[PDB]
């Protein structure tokens, strides 16, 4: 089942890994006046 | 009565809530002289 | 002569049972929720609740805990993709 | 429909546009109450 699982967040990595290097950097950076946090699911298994 | 623009630029003054969505701010940040906490709207019936 | 009568009330909430080895929270995916053995194949299930009679139709009210997800995708201007999953028990 | 937009600066709006469009950078969600719901009857004076 990890194929699905991955693809779908319910497995595998977390936004800040699996998200575009330069996302997560302007995700930071602007977390301030402009959340993106609740956009992106991180799993926990 | 009050508008939808003053009650935007009150939240987002006070607890920066407004371009994201309305929602009760945390209790820490909405203290005793601040808007929200105070905020009471009202209505009634008056016979015509 | 007395007689006690012992009870409780407990509104507002739902009865939990966990789907984890030791009934605690160690992650969402939960761990009997990996097993192999409820993976590689299929199981059937079967569930009894005794219940306090009530002289009135009522409703048992299950929710099976699953995961509920949806991915969006928006690879145009005026596009918007979803690939919806919810596991076990797939639309 | 009352829709609120953030200002953003446009040369800051387009690139975050330009990297949400990758599907690597996908949004996701889950249903908080996150389950499948199913009720059973339950006749009058019934026990089992």
């Amino acid at each position: 089942m990890m194929p699905q699982w991955s693809y779908m967040h319910i497995s595998g990595q977390d936004a800040s890994e699996y998200l575009s290097p330069g996302l997560v950097q302007f995700a930071r950076a602007t977390e301030t006046y402009f959340s993106l946090n609740n956009k992106f699911r991180n799993p926990t298994v | 009565n009050m508008t939808k623009d003053w009650f935007l630029v009150q939240m987002l003054a006070n607890y920066n809530i407004g371009y994201q969505g309305f929602y009760i701010p945390e209790s820490y940040k909405d203290r005793m002289y601040s808007f929200f906490r105070n905020f009471q709207p009202m209505s009634r019936q008056v016979v015509d | 002569d007395s007689i006690t009568q012992k009870k409780f009330l407990c509104d507002r909430t739902l009865w939990r049972i966990p789907f984890s080895s030791n009934f605690m929270s160690m992650g969402a995916l939960t761990d009997l929720g990996q097993n192999l053995l409820y993976a590689n194949s299929a199981h059937a299930l079967d569930m009894t609740f005794e219940v306090d009679p009530m002289d009135e139709p009522t409703l048992l009210y299950v929710l099976f805990e699953v995961f509920d997800v949806v991915r969006v995708h928006q690879p145009h201007r005026g596009v918007i993709e979803t690939v919806y999953l919810r596991t076990p028990f797939s639309a | 429909l009352y829709a609120t937009f953030f200002p953003m600066a446009h040369n800051t709006a387009s690139t975050l546009e330009a990297m949400l469009r990758n599907d690597t950078n996908d949004q996701s969600f889950n249903d908080y109450l996150s389950a499948a719901n199913m009720l059973y009857p339950i006749p009058a004076n019934a026990t089992n």
